[PDB]
């Protein structure tokens, strides 16, 4: 598990989401929380999409006492087996090795999302 | 006490054109054949205004409230709070303080709090959408208007905070001879203390009118709830209409009544949009004293603005009637040659104009 | 007149439980299997007003003699007082420790 040590990156990926104020935004691979934070002061709600159970509960921890908490859902596992909800935009920070799955579940979801953002590789 | 208007009309109109003139006014018989004759009280509320923002206007009522004195004084500003009375809404005070707000000795940074809607005069978003952009054309750069809390009648307990930083010598000349081509049609949908669903509703009506005509049609829904969205219930829609070309925006507004249906009231707005542009060129009707003026204290230069016979009623007489006893400026009118419309074209001399206020 | 016909029908989608008129005769209340009551308009069924947030079915519905205040008590254990004028609530109001049936009025006050 890798950490964008760029804080002045996180803000153009956010940005070229185009959250609308009544969004839900589906971030996949919240990692220490650094984007989630952001997305919930901009998004009606996030849900959140995580595999380890470390990063979960300090994910929580992080936003806890805050304002914009309770926009906060964690959903926790293997992404790739998680039946997803509706969501308008998605953001991704996800290891690269499962990008390949997750691309075709992203398109094959029931009702697809409106526009998504995702980090994968240079050649991929 | 030299120039004399009679009768309570404009009257919000006729402090701000003497108080960019410098020329004093007396306005009396205001009101006089009523029960209870004279002034009303937030038209003394706004008299307080002017006062708050120039150091040196003196101002007199007598004791029969019918004759109002007032000798002005120059543009200081800085900032300070408003206390708007429930009679109208905060809105209609803000109108007042975009036509003085290029030339202030400081930033207008006014606080103003109140009810924020009411049928006749400018909610928040129409202002924002409409005001603001033909204050940018001009040449009035980094204005703004931001909400803090949002108001409902009959309670309201809403906060706008107009801040205004361009502080410009005058407005630029402008000239536009061509009616603008709309590109997307953008409105805001807001309720306060009510149900989320309502708004959703409203948004649907208003698209469904507007299905038929072909261009971008984006409405934001916004919802408030909690402390923040007010003391008393309600709801209303602000439909824009603009084109990016030329950054020229045309508005139409209503707010939700004592049991109205929300689909009909999204589908009024939409016409009343319609409507406006039906009879508009280039400004709307309620855009277009805020433009008048600033072709007037503009430059000693030749202004052009493509306007619409259909815009040219009664109101817009008088407000040609007030500009010619303070600044006497005739407007020229001449005809379009383009033989489908009856546009015409209004060419102004400016007044020459400057800050008297502001440092150097 | 006494023999009795139909008018019209309301096709819904839900799972119907009460439903109640107004005594001004203005507004005609109905409850569904989601947690929403629907109030409509006597004269023309205009789908006046809907409402949220409640969790579990309403069980009964009551308006005031003079159409002020709403009272749709369900088995959520708690009883949403919902102001008539906006179609907002003025106090919800927990009691009943197992599922409230039935709620009536008072004609005279709001009691």
């Amino acid at each position: 598990q890798h950490i964008l040590k760029n804080p002045l990156v996180a803000q153009g990926i956010v940005d070229k989401a185009q959250i609308r104020p009544s969004d839900v935004v589906l971030e996949v691979g919240p990692g220490t929380g650094n984007l989630t934070v952001r997305i919930l002061e901009q998004a009606k709600n996030v849900v959140a999409v995580e595999m380890d159970p470390r990063m979960a509960a300090e994910l929580t921890k992080r936003v806890r006492g805050t304002p914009v908490e309770k926009k906060l859902e964690i959903m926790l596992g293997d992404f790739m087996k998680t039946e997803l909800p509706y969501f308008d935009i998605c953001i991704s920070n996800t290891p690269y090795q499962i990008s390949s799955p997750l691309v075709f579940k992203l398109i094959n979801q029931p009702r697809p999302p409106r526009v998504s953002i995702l980090m994968f590789q240079r050649e991929f | 006490k030299y120039t004399t208007f009679q009768g309570s009309q404009n009257f919000r109109l006729r402090i701000v054109l003497a108080t960019l003139s410098g020329k004093p006014i007396k306005i009396e018989k205001i009101r006089s054949g009523d029960l209870n004759p004279g002034l009303k009280d937030y038209e003394v509320s706004f008299l307080r205004l002017i006062e708050s923002v120039t150091n040196g206007s003196v101002i007199e009522i007598s004791y029969t409230g019918t004759t109002v004195i007032y000798r002005p004084g120059i543009i200081v500003g800085g900032a300070s709070t408003h206390i708007c009375p429930s009679s109208k809404p905060v809105g209609y005070f803000v109108e007042p303080m975009l036509y003085l707000a290029p030339f202030s000795k400081k930033k207008f940074s006014i606080l103003f709090k109140g009810i924020t809607a009411s049928h006749n005069d400018a909610g928040i978003e129409a202002i924002k959408w409409g005001l603001m952009p033909v204050m940018e054309k001009f040449g009035v750069r980094e204005c703004a208007l931001h909400t803090l809390k949002r108001g409902s009648p009959p309670l309201g307990g809403g906060e706008v905070h107009l801040v205004v930083d361009s502080l410009i010598a005058q407005p630029i000349t402008m000239h536009e001879i061509d009616r603008p081509i709309i590109s997307s049609i953008t409105g805001v949908a807001y309720s306060t203390r009510v149900s989320p669903s309502l708004v959703n509703r409203m948004i649907d009506g208003a698209k469904k009118v507007l299905k038929n005509l072909q261009c971008e049609v984006n409405i934001t829904a916004d919802v408030w709830r909690g402390e923040n969205s007010g003391k008393s219930p309600g709801w209303g829609i602000t439909l824009v209409a603009q084109s990016k070309q030329k950054g020229w925006s045309y508005f139409a507004e209503d707010i939700g009544d004592a049991g109205s249906i929300p689909e009909e009231l999204g589908e009024k707005v939409a016409c009343q949009l319609l409507e406006e542009i039906s009879k508009s060129a280039a400004v709307g009707r309620n855009q277009l004293p805020l433009a008048i003026v600033y072709m007037v204290i503009g430059k000693e230069d030749i202004g052009r603005l493509r306007i619409n016979k259909e815009q040219i009623d009664e109101r817009f007489i008088i407000l040609l009637r007030d500009i010619k006893k303070i600044f006497n400026t005739e407007v020229f009118l001449k005809p379009v040659d383009e033989a489908d419309n009856e546009d015409m074209i209004a060419t102004i001399k400016g007044i020459g104009f400057t800050n008297t206020s502001k440092k150097i | 007149v006494l023999k009795l016909h139909h008018d019209t029908t309301l096709e819904l989608t839900d799972d119907i439980l009460c439903v109640r008129v107004s005594p001004d005769d203005r507004y005609l209340a109905i409850s569904l299997l989601d947690n929403t009551v629907k109030v409509f308009f006597l004269d023309s069924m205009k789908f006046y007003l809907s409402l949220y947030g409640h969790k579990l079915p309403v069980l009964s519905i009551d308006i005031s003699f003079d159409s002020k205040m709403i009272i749709t008590s369900s088995a959520d254990k708690n009883i949403k007082i919902w102001g008539l004028d906006f179609g907002d609530c003025h106090k919800s109001l927990f009691a009943h420790q197992d599922s409230i049936m039935n709620v009536k009025f008072l004609p005279q006050s709001h009691n």
